[PDB]
């Protein structure tokens, strides 16, 4: 796992490429209806502590 | 060059000790003057000729006589006991350091000396400045653990294992928690060493430090052995400050109210001896512990400085049912060496 | 065939050429002291005689003699390069003497790697001294990229601090060769992921990820392997498309487990992968942000301002994490309060956490 050196010493600004939208913040939202959250919907509502 | 020394004692240096009057009061004949020819074991002050250096079986018999009788007696003052045994164990370490002969029995001579250093890292903490000097003790301990770390690599590449290999690697991890480089070290252990019982205990202690999980630290220190518990006495002034800072921050409304925090829970999470140590510990920091419960206020809390002297934490010396001699040996003792 | 080599090293000195290094001295082409000492001056020709004797040593595969060769090569070229009086034209020759004593310096099996480290530090302490055109410090960034690469494999990087601060304070910091500019703050981002400096690693190695050549398709992957948990601890997690395109699918379910124990199962299903690259203990520190996301899943499921601690106790009790009780759940929440992830205060008299209502807890 050694960082091998580059074939070219110099390159222009258009030589590199990216995927534009990678590191996004859309996950901090209010989606409750995911399946894993349904599974906890058993366990928090099996101990008699239930709320909407 | 190997030696042919066949004596417990120096053969010449006891006479120079007797003339120049630099004796140790623990090992003399009763009635001063004469040196004890039975026990006047080597002082540390190229190494020439086959005196002043001993081969491995004589030196092993020296370590056996050191562990069976010398560390058990409480005769004399407590000033020179640590100096006597520390100087002689450092003399043994200097002896086999430049002798350049290695064996699994030689590793046990490192093991008993570093167990003595772990035991004296807590027991002699109440000694006043000139007698103990804990800085040079913590300095001396890390050379032993570094030499043991580099020593275990050599026999592993040779192709022989040891039963006591995975034990002190846990103590190597418990030595350096404030240095974050050591995680790279725990990516470089052997898989059988890494998947053992006590290295994963050390991972739990390192996770208890950096996540500041003080509940799974003092509850973790009660589930360990004696030496593992008394090595963690250096971090008690760090954990109990990094834990109470969050607990004097997370209970207030802005900066100006008081959260009445009751007693017998602070001694339950933070491992104190009793109420008497806890009130003295929280009075000096700047908050109020008087009357019924512990006060909490943001503005009336400041960082400490100056004298930060420690005590013996009581709970870690409760797990010392066997005596002082058999801890650094491990299990039983060989009886009557002569 | 020797006379052509003597002619091209004579024209190397006479015409002050920089391509003559790639012509003779470099180990990229097809490759007796008394003859050169007859024809040339001693600091300029001991290079060539040593080079003949250690190409002979490599030609029958002896590495210790070639190691002593390249020690003599770097020392004699250091003495002849101080015997230059401020010119730039030996700086191409500076390139092929340090890189070739990295792969021959690694292969002598450690202490030989520390020996190569100190004798190459002796090269840097003479190279970084003297001096806007005639400056002998243009290859210095080439030199400092090697001193990370020796120091990382030996695992004795206890103090690298004055070696970094000397070149961090520099007038020419934004102008070098851009191939060596990528290879520097990659290692600075390594030293910044370690000992808890995660923002510096993110900026200095996101600069590397935004750049670099697309021809070598191993550098971009090796950046990602060591890039991803920096931005998982910072918060801004990858998408599915980059992991699909670059075939890096081990972290992806982990990026599910951070999003909503599933984390321990996902870590232990590929337990032998993060040990090899040295990621595994860094990845355990995401317990705080996964507990904060579990706090989000509790807060959106029950919808009030004051929540009782027994529900979070049950939610930790499903996880099969050992020795979790009522005092442990009360501790992590105060750590979330102090570091600033979760606003509010832990009431002890009612055992209920009152949270703020305008913003519940800040985003990242």
């Amino acid at each position: 796992d050694e960082f091998e050196e580059f074939p070219a010493e110099d390159w222009a600004g258009l030589d590199e490429d990216e995927d534009a939208h990678v590191w996004e913040d859309n996950w901090d939202d209010d989606n409750v209806e995911d399946d894993f959250s349904n599974q906890l919907r058993a366990e928090l509502e099996k101990h008699g502590y239930k709320m909407e | 060059f190997v030696g042919t020394c066949l004596d417990m004692c120096p053969e010449k240096e006891r006479y120079m000790r007797e003339t120049r009057s630099q004796l140790s009061v623990f090992e003399v004949v009763p009635g001063t003057d004469q040196v004890d020819h039975a026990a006047a074991v080597k002082e540390y002050s190229e190494e020439p000729l086959p005196h002043e250096l001993r081969p491995l079986p004589v030196l092993s018999r020296t370590m056996d006589y050191l562990v069976t009788q010398i560390m058990d007696q409480k005769e004399g003052s407590l000033r020179d006991w640590y100096d006597f045994v520390w100087n002689r164990t450092r003399g043994i370490r200097k002896d086999i350091t430049q002798q350049h002969l290695c064996d699994p029995l030689t590793v046990s001579l490192i093991e008993k000396c570093t167990r003595f250093h772990i035991h004296c890292a807590h027991f002699m903490c109440e000694e006043p400045m000139s007698s103990f000097d804990a800085k040079i003790n913590n300095e001396n301990m890390t050379k032993c653990l570094q030499s043991l770390k580099e020593m275990y690599q050599d026999l592993r590449n040779k192709g022989v294992f040891c039963a006591s290999e995975a034990e002190f690697q846990g103590y190597n991890v418990l030595l350096s928690l404030n240095k974050g480089d050591i995680l790279r070290e725990v990516q470089q252990f052997h898989p059988a060493v890494r998947n053992s019982s006590e290295v994963k205990f050390a991972v739990q202690a390192f996770a208890a430090l950096n996540s500041n999980n003080f509940v799974r630290f003092f509850k973790l220190v009660q589930s360990a052995s004696y030496l593992n518990a008394c090595l963690l006495h250096c971090y008690f002034s760090q954990i109990r400050k990094d834990a109470l800072r969050a607990l004097n921050f997370a209970y207030t409304v802005s900066t100006q109210r008081s959260t009445i925090f009751p007693l017998d829970g602070v001694v339950r999470m933070l491992l104190f001896r009793d109420c008497e140590e806890a009130t003295d510990f929280l009075t000096c920091h700047g908050l109020t512990v008087s009357d019924g419960c512990v006060e909490l206020n943001r503005s009336a809390f400041l960082e400490p400085e100056g004298l930060s002297k420690t005590r013996k934490s009581v709970f870690i010396t409760r797990k010392l049912t066997v005596s002082v001699g058999e801890i650094v040996n491990g299990g039983p003792l060989p009886p009557v060496p002569r | 065939t020797i006379n052509q080599y003597l002619q091209q090293v004579y024209e190397a000195i006479d015409s002050r050429d920089g391509a003559s290094c790639a012509e003779l001295v470099s180990f990229k082409h097809p490759h007796p002291e008394e003859k050169c000492q007859q024809v040339l001056e001693p600091p300029y020709d001991e290079m060539f005689a040593a080079h003949l004797r250690c190409t002979y040593a490599v030609g029958n595969h002896d590495f210790i003699e070639a190691y002593k060769c390249q020690t003599v090569i770097v020392q004699s070229f250091l003495r002849a390069f101080q015997a230059h009086k401020e010119e730039n034209w030996a700086l191409p020759v500076m390139y092929a003497v340090a890189l070739d004593l990295r792969v021959f310096a690694n292969n002598a099996d450690g202490d030989m790697l520390e020996k190569a480290a100190e004798l190459l530090m002796s090269c840097f302490r003479v190279c970084a001294s003297d001096t806007i055109e005639d400056s002998k410090k243009w290859g210095m960034l080439f030199l400092v990229n090697q001193l990370f690469k020796i120091y990382f494999k030996i695992n004795k990087l206890h103090l690298c601090k004055p070696l970094i601060r000397a070149i961090d304070s520099s007038n020419l910091k934004d102008d070098y060769s851009t191939a060596q500019r990528v290879t520097y703050k990659y290692y600075v981002g390594r030293k910044a992921m370690f000992d808890s400096d995660f923002k510096q690693a993110e900026e200095y190695l996101s600069f590397a990820f935004e750049h670099c050549h697309r021809s070598s398709q191993k550098n971009k992957r090796m950046i990602l392997i060591y890039l991803l948990p920096v931005k998982m601890l910072l918060g801004h997690m990858p998408t599915v498309e980059l992991l699909k395109k670059y075939h890096l699918m081990q972290f992806a379910e982990v990026t599910r487990a951070v999003s909503e124990l599933l984390l321990h199962e996902a870590l232990a299903k590929h337990e032998a992968f993060f040990i090899r690259c040295g990621i595994f203990l860094i990845l355990e520190k995401l317990k705080i942000i996964t507990y904060r996301n579990l706090f989000k899943k509790v807060y959106l499921l029950l919808k009030t301002h004051q929540l009782s601690l027994d529900a979070f106790l049950v939610a930790l009790k499903f996880m099969q994490v050992e020795d979790v009780d009522i005092d442990e759940v009360q501790c992590i929440l105060a750590n979330l309060i102090y570091m600033g992830h979760v606003k509010g205060y832990i009431s002890h008299q009612h055992q209920k956490l009152v949270v703020s209502k305008q913003n519940p807890f800040p985003p990242l």
